RNA sequence: AUAAACCGGGCUCCCUGUCGGUUGUAAUUGAUAAUGUUGAGAGUUCCCCGCGCCAGCGGGG
């Protein structure tokens, strides 16, 4: 069986700017010697983690933060109905490495993700070890034996059991170093951007006219490129040791997401709800994306879309018979050995079955 | 070196209608393609192929209009007059990004927008000091524009 | 028949941070006083020896540690029912050159390669050696007597026998000094880059601060040859099939393989779009048909693939380069003229080269 | 006919490391104000020693040591089957002027190239003087006779009668002065380098490591001005009165090897392995180098190989009217008075046959 | 007639955030020549005196490391002067010997680039004055006296 | 033509071998560029040739 999923996507947005830096300038890259409007990983992971098709379909998610005090207030809310508070506050300064005080500020050494389930798992493990006077020591030394157990809360956080986790302090720096089943790039557009500027005032409504200067916000349309693609081996090791079958189908809400989530970014103003117009699914022994086929920046005749589209079309040709690419395939499009679906529900499920 | 005032001269008195003839180019080498251009800078050393690019540049800005560029002697204090960047910021239409977005903006990409300024603020300002500024034209002769620009927006306030 | 081969491979990345420094920043290097990305060739030899492929296709890699203590306790889980705990501890003592103790760090003098293959062979010969009564000493001297006896364990640690192994202390000092078979090349790119930059933050989802992250996309030339004689030599006398196939695994990874590098987050799981193998006297790489930065036009992965077919044109004219060599492109436009033999799959190519240039 | 050959090349490198120092940094040196990357010139003579081209078209090469008691024992092992074995540590005592006892350690004055011919000629004529009897300083006397008899021995070790032998002990010091017949200089960039460094770990597969400094390694790539000249007639002299043309046939090696050989250093983890993109040879009274040609550092453009070779090519121009220089002279170019050759054979031909072929 | 120093640095930190990010975008001394934040940041600072220019793009270029990445801190005022730069280099533990090296003899615009590298990798504590005053003249004398101090100190330290 | 003149400090030599810098991270929320305006007038259009009632007509550039 193949153990990679590679997730393709064409989708054009309209005017809007989908993702920008500190000084409010569209994010981009050079693909090809030319610029590219670029939509980061980490916008469109926040993206889909915040998403409702996330809250509905997947669940829970994980709570980054940094504040400790907030979130050892969170945590008695939550949890004061199956541990008593100090049960709670000691299991979170195991976990954090710092002292939880009933102090207003408690900082972490830097923002980390927070599962709520997990931390529970670990309260009843602090539980268990305060009624039966062992040191702490040990219990760490007995929890090291035994990581899986751990790792079958990540059902209630699965963001983290796809995009990983990094510990670098309390006894997490030992259990929580989790490594990320989804791989995904940077969204860049498949053709070359020179980008627009809004150049905007603000009224005053007391103020008798006069010349004010204006101000400017850099905007411009595109059809990008997402590519993901999902470890599955890792990510059924990473939720405990869960069937193959609970992994088909979070990548099946993973395809979806990647097919329909777009981030935020000034979308009251812009509104760029675009759906994708293209999604391919590929399974494979190893993963491969497929930028190379927009290294070339695609020329436009009749929009970016269609030659967009061609391009990817010819060269998945042309990467499948080079490298031999036996492999189950499937493409969804809105246009008129790769399976076709005319619906993405169709797609979807063809990805639940294990391309079959 | 070109004689500046001359050109300058020369393009106040010239006719109506070549001048309109001449504005409605939308590129300095489009000013090629049109004879009144030739007539107009060929006593200003045009045959000299070192002085065609400058030639080029000047007009093309001189071609926003008769008297859209306004000029100004210096004052005898002074050691030089009002360069462009002051001219700009001094008319108080002009927008720093402009400004900005003008001076990273390509051969070419660069008269054009120039030109767009210019008759948008109808500057008075030093012409020949503008001549030469124009006559190199180059990464120091731009960032001074944007240094000029800045610096008495700043001064003025 | 041609002693070295050649394995030359253009392959173009999409924006990512493959290889990185202790300031978070692109490795790069100059060249034609223009700045390439750089992959260090350590980068690219690890990925390889870490893969998969070469987990499936040439057996499990070597252990490189400078951890005596750990490896002390790992030989005797992997080796314990086979051998004393003693003649064990004995082994690795003499091969290191430290005392192997019960103590909890015993550290070498560097990070070395071990085998655990080898060790068990020596820890035969330390046992035979036991029950002689003979002394250190000879034992190591009649050791010396035949090397290649032990290089045959490097079977069980092929990548050893491709990158070699220097050694300190010990009697590895004597036995141990493998000459690497593989030489590889640090991977540039055919043109400049000049960096990008990702200006990130992290939100705090209890309250309502910005990082900098160096990327860049980038066509790069990956070169490595294979001392052939010399692979044979390392792996106790192989046959040159086994050699040539070993070199075939390398082909295949040195055009699918890509360091690990902030994949999870850029992702640049790209596979080569051109590999040429050809088979040499005197090893060249082809590096200088970029000295001249490529310059792009309708991308930068076509103009470099043209780039290399002529110098590869030139430098084959002016040096007289008779040698069995092939081509796999991705591309369709004009290849190098018909003395390469051209290949429509990476498969056929591999086959190609397994048998020694001539299918 | 002219006594001397030049033989100049331009060779362009990748990154790599081809030479370093006592703290492992590229070697350098400064040239019109600017620092350049060097090759130095033992370390290309070794190069060609121990090449592959040449052993398989010059011969063997000498053996360089004090260890004689190790060269003893390699003596006795290739000559056994033709000398006695004290007539070999005779030999090789005559020669070094150290007893040679059956002692494992024995150390020479300092490190000195044997060739192996030599000392088998040698164990001919310390045989004879052993058969009659003969003192030691008479053999001496007799082998001061006829030096050619000697140098006629240089023919299986090419490599002394190129870059020459001093001598300070045993009958060597009379009879073993070989003066050099080529000269060759440090290679030296033809541009200004400033060197880039890679910052590499090592990962340890039994334990994770965290905070860690790197190890550094200096590393740069350049376009290097290879000179060397061969001296015909003292090639001559030191090979035993060889005709002129198997001096031209060594100097046609020569030309190949200085055109393709690279060092060997660092090239197992950089591998520049590239061959020289300009060669040319030139025939002369006088011997003459083109290093001046990049005195003014080579300024960029369109890499640093192209403006090499033209900077080059007028230097050449200008010091060839200059001066009145009409030899024979032939350049061979990748790149689209002097005889243009298509292929580096054609030039090889061309010098074999005293450059007018 | 020199230049003020403290004042600037005192600047640099009490600059709006956004001005300050349009600063921390140059890659190369010059650029800052292109970005109105920066000429009205030196403006006091006698920027519009030719003789201070070079001088000012220096130190505005490191101190454009970060907000406070240069920790400044007075001397004691028993010792003539504070810590120098590579004192201050070395003492943070962080900065290897190599990359001193590679400093002092790099190129012009590649060492200033190389400096700020290191000045973000090590936040140094140091006398602000009196690195400005050695970029002020920043030659061979100054690049080798960093690489003293640096091995001095590490050497002691 | 001076403590001068005449007057080599000169021959030999790899700095070599081993080494992922790696894990984690929305730049995000707000914002008219807006008020006022004939393109009017004016047969010049530079050269060659043919015809002409010398008012102009026509051929070719």
């Amino acid at each position: 069986m193949s153990n990679f999923i590679n997730i393709h996507v064409l989708i054009s947005h309209s005017p809007s700017c989908l993702n920008r830096d500190d000084m409010n300038m569209q994010k981009d890259a050079i693909f090809g010697g030319k610029r590219r409007v670029r939509i980061s990983s980490q916008s469109l992971k926040r993206a889909m983690r915040k998403s409702g098709y996330y809250a509905q379909n997947i669940g829970e998610s994980s709570l980054r933060t940094i504040h400790l005090a907030q979130l050892r207030d969170v945590l008695r809310q939550k949890l004061g109905e199956r541990f008593d508070q100090k049960i709670i506050d000691k299991t979170l300064a195991l976990l954090s490495g710092k002292s939880v005080d009933e102090a207003e500020k408690i900082s972490a050494d830097a923002v980390t993700p927070w599962v709520v389930g997990e931390i529970a798992w670990f309260c009843e493990q602090v539980a268990k070890a305060e009624a039966d006077n062992l040191d702490d020591k040990k219990l760490l030394k007995v929890l090291k034996e035994d990581i899986a157990a751990i790792r079958v809360n990540l059902q209630q956080g699965v963001d983290i059991a796809l995009s990983g986790r990094m510990a670098t302090s309390g006894m997490m720096t030992e259990l929580g170093k989790v490594d990320g089943a989804m791989s995904i790039a940077h969204a860049i557009t498949t053709h070359q951007v020179d980008s627009d500027i809004d150049w905007f005032t603000a009224v005053d409504d007391l103020q008798e006219q006069g010349s004010a200067h204006l101000g400017t916000q850099e905007f411009s349309s595109g059809v990008f490129y997402r590519y993901a693609n999902i470890n599955l081996a890792q990510l059924q090791e990473n939720l405990g040791g869960a069937s193959r079958e609970q992994a088909l189908e979070i990548a099946t809400h993973v395809v979806h997401m990647l097919a329909t989530e777009v981030p935020g970014a000034k979308q009251r103003t812009y509104a760029a709800f675009n759906p994708a117009d293209m999604v391919m699914v590929n399974f494979s022994d190893m993963p491969l994306s497929m930028a190379n086929a927009f290294e070339k920046a695609v020329k436009a005749k009749d929009g970016f879309l269609q030659p967009s589209i061609q391009a990817f079309n010819q060269y998945w040709d042309r990467v499948a018979n080079g490298y031999g690419l036996n492999g189950a395939a499937a493409q969804f499009s809105l246009s008129d050995q790769v399976k076709q679906m005319p619906t993405l529900e169709q797609l979807k499920s063809w990805v639940r079955n294990n391309g079959e | 070196e070109i004689d500046a005032m001359a050109l300058y001269r020369a393009w106040q008195q010239l006719d109506n209608g070549s001048c309109a003839q001449i504005r409605r180019v939308s590129e300095p080498d489009e000013l090629r393609d049109i004879p009144a251009f030739y007539r107009l800078v060929q006593p200003f050393g045009w045959e000299n192929p070192r002085h065609q690019q400058a030639l080029l540049r000047m007009v093309f800005c001189l071609s926003a209009g008769k008297n859209v560029i306004r000029h100004q002697d210096k004052k005898s204090e002074q050691t030089t007059g009002i360069s462009l960047g002051r001219a700009l910021a001094n008319s108080g239409r002009i927008n720093e990004r402009r400004i900005f977005q003008l001076i990273r903006a390509d051969r070419t990409a660069d008269m054009v927008q120039l030109r767009r300024l210019l008759t948008h603020a109808e500057p008075v300002l030093d012409w020949p000091l503008m001549a030469r500024m124009l006559t190199w034209w180059g990464k120091r002769e731009r960032q001074q524009l944007l240094e000029d620009f800045v610096l008495t927006t700043n001064k003025n306030a």
